[PDB]
């Protein structure tokens, strides 16, 4: 059909990506509520930076 | 009977933050982005051929 190519049609379904939502949660949650308060023999100081 | 109120934590912000230490990254439904494709190479007798 003339002059009718500006369309933007796609096939299949939406793209997408997953993120489990709970498991986001829930894992912050019990990292930043036990994880950090964990006693300093099992912790480990990251490298490069200096204490 | 339903007393009117507000919620405690509207009426006073107490902005204590957020506990955001650990990031999300949102993953594609496959599993490894398909993209382009790859051939399988094996070496016959020096180099490598597809």
């Amino acid at each position: 059909v003339a002059n009718s190519d500006n369309n933007y049609i796609g096939k299949g379904n939406l793209p997408a990506m997953e993120i489990n939502l709970a498991a986001n949660l829930w894992r912050s949650f019990l990292y930043s509520n036990v994880a950090l308060y964990l006693p300093d023999n099992l912790k480990f100081t990251p490298h490069n930076i200096q204490l | 009977q339903a007393m009117d109120s507000y919620d405690p934590e509207v009426r006073v912000i107490d902005n204590v933050g957020v506990e955001d230490e650990m990031p999300n990254y949102c993953f594609p439904l496959s599993g490894v982005q398909i993209g382009n494709r790859s051939h399988e190479v094996q070496r016959n007798q020096q180099q490598w051929q597809n």
